């Protein structure tokens, strides 16, 4: 309940990162 | 009994009590007990 | 199917996910969509449909 809300916590803040700026074109 | 460990613990809670119905029954000077949203809201953690 | 169905409604962290997702999808899907109907109202009076485009003189 520890490791894994961390690890779901930082998939979401990766996963609005990834929305909210939008670099689709950095995959270089 | 022996059977009951704290996984089964958790998956048992999480079949009867969490994101649940509750029913309650009170009586008295209960103006300050909290209305029902209030503890329907309380049995799941948003910070999991 | 029921993997993510039980991770959504169970772990916050999934739900906020899944909203993260949807919004974003969504949004691209109604741009797209809008930019579609818009394209399909207004035939013939795009900058690309102007026959002498390239030719001033
Ligand atoms: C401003 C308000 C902040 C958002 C509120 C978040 C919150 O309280 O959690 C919501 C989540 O609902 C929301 O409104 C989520 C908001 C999404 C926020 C988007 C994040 C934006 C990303 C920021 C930038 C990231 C880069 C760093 C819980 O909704 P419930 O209906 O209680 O459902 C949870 C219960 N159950 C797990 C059982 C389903
Ligand atoms: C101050 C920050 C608010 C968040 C916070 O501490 O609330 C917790 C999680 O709420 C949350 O919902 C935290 C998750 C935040 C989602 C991302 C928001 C980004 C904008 C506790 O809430 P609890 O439900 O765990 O404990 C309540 C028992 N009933
Ligand atoms: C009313 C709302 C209240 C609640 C929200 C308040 C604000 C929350 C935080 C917002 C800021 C963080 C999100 C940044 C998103 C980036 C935008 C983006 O991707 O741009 C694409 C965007 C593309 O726009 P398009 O062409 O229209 O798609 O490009 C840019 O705007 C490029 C420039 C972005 C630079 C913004 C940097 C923000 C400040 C960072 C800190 C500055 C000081 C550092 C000093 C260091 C000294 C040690």
């Amino acid at each position: 309940i520890d490791i894994q809300a961390a690890a779901g916590w930082g998939i979401a803040a990766a996963a609005g990162a990834i929305w909210v700026v939008q670099p689709f074109g950095w995959i270089k | 009994i022996d059977a009951v460990d704290a996984s089964t613990v958790k998956r048992v809670a999480n079949k009867y009590i969490y994101d649940k119905d509750i029913a309650i029954s009170a009586i008295g000077p209960i103006q300050d007990l909290p209305d029902y949203n209030k503890f329907r809201r309380r049995t799941y953690w948003n910070r999991y | 199917f029921e993997g993510f169905y039980k991770l959504i409604m169970r772990r916050n962290s999934v739900y906020v996910t899944f909203i993260i997702a949807g919004a974003f999808f969504g949004e691209r899907a109604v741009d797209y969509g809008v930019h579609k109907l818009w394209e399909r109202n207004n035939v013939g009076k795009r900058y690309e449909d102007i026959s002498v485009l390239g030719q001033r003189p």
